């Protein structure tokens, strides 16, 4: 044994009265000594959300040059006014509502689950970081493209396919008759039309993959929705496996779109 | 349609690998009850069409208001068809004893039955009774053996999970 | 070392790994008749049968002429 | 997909019928050899290293110009995405052999390859040559008379089993004809 | 951990269902081999330390360059390094056959494992040329049965078929 | 995510030791009762849509508060989604007991869900009875004392899981208040 | 123990077995008249050294072309891979005598030799000629038949493991044939 | 393709700018080496059919060891095509150093390359052997002069840096 006793720490969290105290003495004493680790995990899942968005990007730049992917500005100053989009909506997702607030968590630590194939160190990190999973998801679906972008149809059909599923994708951005916050197009006088400029010049290049970037991405696209809504439904996979843009353009978060 | 071993082969490839060695240790397990199971679906087969019109009238014998009109229970072809939406829970609930798993049950049986029962106002607890009709008696060491007794019934219970 | 030899030609016959290679097998038999023996032991090792130039020599050489082409 | 548990379903779904002991009968002698049907998977997961090796080697020494300058798997960007593109016929033909049917391959991957294929160049007439170098060593090693590796099974008759994989591969043409 | 059991309920959670009988059959395949694979480990805790003696001696005997300078065999540190690097193996491989998957094996041992022994110029020929000696000299009836001489003997060509 | 077979060794890595015969024949039991823990999983999942609907009733026939005007669950929709976070935390206990043990609900639904709770003004006093009401029906279907409801089961004894199913449940309410 | 015997051979990299005083028992009651068996393919093997040189000179003393220039024994390299392969046939078919079936004499010795002596330039019917010289070697020793040594055995006949070995070396003649 | 031109001349599209008078000062730079480095083109385009020789021989004094059965020298083949296989990475150091760039080596000798040799078992640490000689054989006075002893030089520690 060390001493003549042994005495738990002063420094040791909850050890106050905390009974009969005032509001200001009683938020003193239950936050004695946990404002430490509340830091470090604070400052360790945004380094985390800093880290995956790099390693996707990798693959965006190969070897040390620029693709047709990046391509932020078509005209004079063309990524001023997508330099404020891109943040000041940033803080329009941070003020949502305390419904969506969780909604976002626990649907974060249930595709990266799936996506992750069976290594049991990564689900580990998905569960403790809720800023992780979000950047895992957009990182690794922006990467292989699946999302809205870049999954342009090749059929005459397929572009009602798309607008079947869409308009009834965004039952999820109405809540009822009226509108949310999270879909704006913007907020300055020009920013609605200048949304719409840099929207027709991301699209249209992006028609201009290659032979290998247009037939490697139209079979990723397929078994992304294949493992993450149609788990079983073989009818919807009867869509997904012939028809890619059908199996991309249906986004796995609750995104309220 | 999910069953044993499609499961484990559609997640087999959502890695993107081969077959493992415990892949091969589910597919022993439906070899397990792959008789026990298919006696199931011969007592099933050899009686559908005495169990058709003996839980059918069943729910009619609960439900005294389908038997005025005001509802899509007037006539007689009406309760000639409501004989046919029988058939059909009898039809698939017989196919998911060939193949091991709830297949067939989730995807005509419990996805998308909720539209054309409410908007067509034919009630979900109208047709539990009929089902349930058929949970209730269950003569364990007559009609099958011990372990298709038991099984039988945990695929009768799933549309009363489901749709009620 | 060996060397090479390969024109690709049986290549795709016996490979460049399975070639000249051979089981091999010893045997000690019981010493006496009826009886168990624990010294009786037979192996049955796989070995690659080399090349033996030495005897190829003094075979050649008493059989016909001189064999230098 | 659907398995050949559910290929007596295919059919019983159009019946207006059911499948009872009119069928079951098929699905019964599926049991009989239900651990021969695990034990003939157990030896194509057991050399995964010398399935697609040796396949992409069998074309080179026979029709070597595909590495010429004019090839296309002249550099190691093509090359390496040939033993890609030569594997995953090797995972959806092993799920396809524990379903009994080719539900799973023929609409996962192989619905539609000729516009994947012709809008790349890829030569089809010695991709046909890539694949029955892996068909003749599928029926090697589901027979014990594969000439370097031996393996240790239970005795018996396994003709329907080396006919079988004969049979998935056939289509594989057809899918890029 | 990638097991039958984990395959069965991570595809069950991805469906936000219950567990339902088909997975249930995949467990009772479980119980069947789990005694044949069991004692497939249970021999492998009373004999490694022979086995993992036995199998270098053939690895420096199939390649005996390994001594020279420059290599990785020529002082005695790295020559014991590889008795130690070879015996994390075949105790991964008794962790497995408790499981009863792949679990331990591919995300422990096999995992990273590619661009670490290039990197330090370790060829892996030598590495499944230790292991195949091992899977070879190993009488089926003659250690333990003739089901756990299949199974065990399916989990060392699992690493030689990942890592050629 | 962690199962039982899984558990027993991940506690044995840290030994950098094998797995012998000390620890196996109490795994060696675990798969001797596995066909009464199948035995014991199917009267969960068959008696799922009572025993959600059940409570959710149940724990306002104590506090009749909860259906008042200004109630958490006041209105349609809040109950509407009370029962679907209801049958939640009781499919996560049904995979803790297929699996044989906890690491499947205290990673993905105890993680950090009385954070979520205090954001949304969810009552903690209710959610702990509403798993307790919850909790007596899960030791009243393993073993076979539902009045309303008989499972044909053979002869033997189901202390087993009987504490080991409320110690599934203990530490739900636990961890969320 | 036989299918653990094959895989030494098979399995395409060399490894080790032996047998104790304990399994010799286990290998005769398994093989039938195995004390006749092990001293006929003993009685091969301590004397095959000679026998590979007598089956290559018989073949110069009828057909002295062959260590002619240009000649397929010319060039003593080229004479030195004929007693390379000379034993390899008396090592696979005593193989063939121990395992009492030549299932394992064919994929790995006999496939394919047919093909790969008209590719080396190797005159087929004086490999026919070289073979039918330790046929008739084999049974000079089996029966004890042979002039110059003689053997010590028990007493008895061997005729049908004469005959057994007949059957195995017309498989390596009507291959090349 | 990677060079100093098509580097900078992505920045200015990949940004939407025009372009600008820093990747103006950016071409500058490569006018410094153009009369500094393609004379070791020109050297070793008439060098490599002496050098394709002595550093082709010059591996298998450090590994008489491949050559043997079971490996990568198994048989002439690799090498007649193993001579082959070494007159392809500077043959595209011929490609590299005429363009400013690592573009002919980067996305032509080494993406993929790791991958066709695990599976086709060719030790990467026999090229280390290969061409790395030529790096302890490079005169400045007599062969060519101290700028391309800053520039072939240093081609080659990228390849290194590369199969390892
Ligand atoms: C009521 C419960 C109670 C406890 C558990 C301890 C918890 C505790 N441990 C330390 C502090 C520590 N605790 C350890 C202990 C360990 N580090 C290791 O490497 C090992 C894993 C492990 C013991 C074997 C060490 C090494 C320190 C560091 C002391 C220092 O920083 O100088 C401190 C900060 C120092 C202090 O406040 O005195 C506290 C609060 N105290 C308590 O009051
Ligand atoms: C911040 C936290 C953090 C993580 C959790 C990981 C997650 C992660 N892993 C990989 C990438 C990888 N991850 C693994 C790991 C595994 N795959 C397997 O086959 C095993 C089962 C499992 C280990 C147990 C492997 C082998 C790769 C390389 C192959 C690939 O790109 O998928 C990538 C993509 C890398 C890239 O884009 O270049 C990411 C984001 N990385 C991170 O930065
Ligand atoms: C065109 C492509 C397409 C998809 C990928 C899915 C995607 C999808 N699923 C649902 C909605 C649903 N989707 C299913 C899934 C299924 N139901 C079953 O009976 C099957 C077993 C399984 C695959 C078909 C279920 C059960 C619901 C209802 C639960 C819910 O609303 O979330 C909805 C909103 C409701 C609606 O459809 O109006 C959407 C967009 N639906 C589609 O129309
Ligand atoms: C494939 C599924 C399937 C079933 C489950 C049964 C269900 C069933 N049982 C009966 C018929 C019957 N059912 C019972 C009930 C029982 N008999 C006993 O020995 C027990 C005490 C108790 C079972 C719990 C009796 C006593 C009769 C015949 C007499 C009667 O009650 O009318 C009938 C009416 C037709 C007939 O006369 O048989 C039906 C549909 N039949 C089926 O085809
Ligand atoms: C693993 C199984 C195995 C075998 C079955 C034998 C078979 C065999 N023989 C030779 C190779 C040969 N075999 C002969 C033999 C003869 N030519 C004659 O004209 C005579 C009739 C006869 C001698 C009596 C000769 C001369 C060569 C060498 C050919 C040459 O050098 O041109 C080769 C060389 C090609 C190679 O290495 O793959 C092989 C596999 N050796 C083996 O390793
Ligand atoms: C592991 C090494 C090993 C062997 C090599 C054999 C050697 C061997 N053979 C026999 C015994 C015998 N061996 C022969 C064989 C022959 N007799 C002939 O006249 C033929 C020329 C020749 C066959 C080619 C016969 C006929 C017997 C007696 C019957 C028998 O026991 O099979 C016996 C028993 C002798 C005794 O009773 O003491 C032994 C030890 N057995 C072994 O365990
Ligand atoms: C053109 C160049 C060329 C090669 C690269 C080799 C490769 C090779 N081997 C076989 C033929 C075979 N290949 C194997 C393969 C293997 N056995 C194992 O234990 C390993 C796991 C795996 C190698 C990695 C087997 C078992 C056979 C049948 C037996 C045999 O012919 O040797 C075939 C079939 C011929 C055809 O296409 O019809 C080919 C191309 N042979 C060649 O002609
Ligand atoms: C979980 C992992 C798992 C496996 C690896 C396989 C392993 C396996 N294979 C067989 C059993 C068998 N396997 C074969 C197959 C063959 N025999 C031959 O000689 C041919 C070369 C080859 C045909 C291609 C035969 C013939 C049997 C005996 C059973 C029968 O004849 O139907 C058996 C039955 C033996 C028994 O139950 O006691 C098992 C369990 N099954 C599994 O569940
Ligand atoms: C968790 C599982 C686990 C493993 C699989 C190994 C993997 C591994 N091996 C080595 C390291 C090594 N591994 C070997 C082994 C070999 N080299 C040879 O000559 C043969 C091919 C082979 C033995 C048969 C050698 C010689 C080294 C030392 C290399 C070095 O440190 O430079 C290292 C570097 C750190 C260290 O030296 O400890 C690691 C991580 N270690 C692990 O902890
Ligand atoms: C005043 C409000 C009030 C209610 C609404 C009911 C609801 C109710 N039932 C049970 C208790 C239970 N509830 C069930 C569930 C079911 N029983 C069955 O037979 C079916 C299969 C299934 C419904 C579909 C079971 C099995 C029990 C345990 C046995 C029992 O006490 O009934 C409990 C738990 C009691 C406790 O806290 O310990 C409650 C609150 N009771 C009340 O006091
Ligand atoms: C695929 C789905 C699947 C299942 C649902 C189970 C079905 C099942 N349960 C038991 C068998 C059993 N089940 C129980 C369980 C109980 N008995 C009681 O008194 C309690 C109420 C309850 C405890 C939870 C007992 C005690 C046995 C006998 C076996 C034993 O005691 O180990 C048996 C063995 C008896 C037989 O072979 O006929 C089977 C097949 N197994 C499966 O494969
Ligand atoms: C748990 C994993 C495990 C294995 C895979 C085997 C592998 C194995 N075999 C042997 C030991 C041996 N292995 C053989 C080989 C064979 N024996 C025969 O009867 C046939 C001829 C041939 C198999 C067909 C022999 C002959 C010995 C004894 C050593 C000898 O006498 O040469 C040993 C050393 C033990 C000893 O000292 O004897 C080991 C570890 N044993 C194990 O514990
Ligand atoms: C120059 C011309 C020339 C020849 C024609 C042959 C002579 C020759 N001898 C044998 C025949 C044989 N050769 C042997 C071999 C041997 N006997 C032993 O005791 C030794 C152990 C071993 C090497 C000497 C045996 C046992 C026979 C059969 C019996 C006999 O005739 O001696 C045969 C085969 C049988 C037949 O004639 O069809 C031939 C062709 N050798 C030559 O050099
Ligand atoms: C333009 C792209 C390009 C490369 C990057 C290289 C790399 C390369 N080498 C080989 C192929 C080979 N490369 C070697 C060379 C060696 N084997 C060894 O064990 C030693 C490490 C080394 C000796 C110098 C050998 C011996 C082969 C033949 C093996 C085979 O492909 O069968 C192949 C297969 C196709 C071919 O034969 O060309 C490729 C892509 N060659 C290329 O064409």
């Amino acid at each position: 044994l060390t001493g003549y006793d042994s005495k738990s720490s002063p420094n040791f969290p909850n050890r106050a009265a905390t009974r009969e105290r005032r509001t200001v003495s009683f938020n003193a004493r239950v936050a004695r000594n946990k404002s430490q680790a509340k830091k470090i995990l604070e400052k360790a899942d945004e380094f985390f959300a800093r880290s995956v968005t790099m390693q996707y990007k990798a693959f965006a730049c190969p070897n040390g040059v620029y693709d047709i992917q990046c391509t932020e500005g078509t005209v004079k100053g063309a990524a001023y006014e997508k330099r404020a989009m891109a943040v000041s909506a940033a803080f329009r997702a941070k003020q949502a509502s305390p419904a969506a607030k969780a909604r976002a968590l626990f649907e974060n630590r249930r595709h990266a689950i799936i996506a992750s194939h069976e290594c049991q160190h990564e689900e580990d990190l998905f569960v403790r970081f809720p800023k992780l999973s979000a950047a895992y998801m957009m990182g690794k679906t922006e990467a292989m493209r699946t999302c809205s972008r870049y999954v342009v149809p090749d059929s005459l059909e397929e572009e009602y396919m798309a607008a079947s599923v869409d308009r009834q994708m965004k039952e999820r951005a109405c809540p009822g008759g009226v509108y949310a916050s999270s879909c704006v197009e913007g907020n300055a006088k020009g920013q609605a039309e200048q949304a719409r400029v840099a929207a027709l010049a991301t699209a249209f290049r992006s028609a201009q993959k290659s032979a290998s970037k247009t037939t490697a991405e139209r079979y990723s696209s397929a078994a992304y929705g294949r493992d993450h809504f149609a788990h079983g439904c073989s009818y919807e996979e009867s869509v997904f496996n012939t028809y890619p843009a059908t199996a991309a353009a249906m986004r796995s978060k609750s995104y309220n779109y | 349609m999910k069953s044993v071993i499609t499961t484990v082969v559609s997640a087999a490839d959502a890695a993107g690998r081969f077959p493992s060695n415990s892949d091969l240790e589910s597919i022993q397990g439906n070899i397990q009850r792959s008789a026990a199971r298919l006696e199931a679906a011969e007592k099933l087969a050899g009686n559908h069409e005495a169990v058709v019109k003996e839980a059918g009238d069943a729910c009619f014998a609960k439900y005294a208001y389908l038997k005025n009109p005001g509802e899509a229970g007037e006539n007689q072809e009406k309760i000639n068809k409501c004989y046919r939406d029988v058939d059909h829970y009898m039809r698939l609930v017989n196919y998911c004893l060939v193949v091991g798993g709830t297949g067939p049950l989730d995807e005509w049986g419990i996805a998308g039955a909720r539209e054309v029962y409410r908007t067509l106002n034919l009630p979900t607890s109208a047709y539990v009774a009929s089902i349930a009709y058929t949970r209730d008696r269950l003569c364990v060491p007559r009609d099958m053996s011990a372990q298709a007794g038991v099984e039988f019934s945990a695929y009768l219970d799933y549309l009363i999970n489901a749709l009620s | 070392e060996p060397e090479t030899l390969d024109d690709a030609a049986y290549q795709r016959y016996f490979p460049a790994r399975i070639r000249n290679k051979a089981p091999a097998m010893e045997f000690r038999r019981p010493s006496f008749a009826n009886t168990e023996d624990p010294s009786a032991y037979f192996m049955l090792q796989k070995e690659t049968v080399p090349l033996r130039m030495a005897l190829a020599e003094k075979l050649l050489t008493k059989l016909g002429r001189k064999g230098d082409g | 997909m659907l398995d050949a548990f559910s290929r007596v379903v295919v059919n019983s779904d159009a019946k207006a019928a059911y499948v009872g002991g009119s069928d079951l009968q098929a699905l019964k002698s599926f049991i009989a050899d239900g651990n021969k049907r695990l034990d003939a998977v157990n030896s194509i997961v057991s050399n995964a290293s010398c399935m697609v090796s040796d396949a992409v080697s069998g074309m080179i020494c026979e029709n070597p110009g595909l590495i010429s300058p004019g090839g296309n798997c002249y550099t190691n960007r093509r090359m390496a995405a040939c033993l890609r593109d030569g594997e995953i016929i090797l995972r959806y033909v092993s799920y396809a052999l524990l379903a009994g049917d080719a539900s799973v391959l023929e609409d996962r991957c192989l619905n539609g390859l000729k516009e994947t294929y012709i809008a790349l160049g890829v030569p089809t007439n010695s991709s046909i040559r890539a694949v029955s170098i892996m068909k003749a060593q599928a029926v090697a090693f589901i027979t014990n008379t594969a000439t370097e590796r031996k393996m240790s099974f239970a005795a018996g008759d396994c003709t329907s089993l080396a006919s079988e994989v004969a049979s998935y591969f056939d289509r594989v043409g057809a899918a890029i004809s």
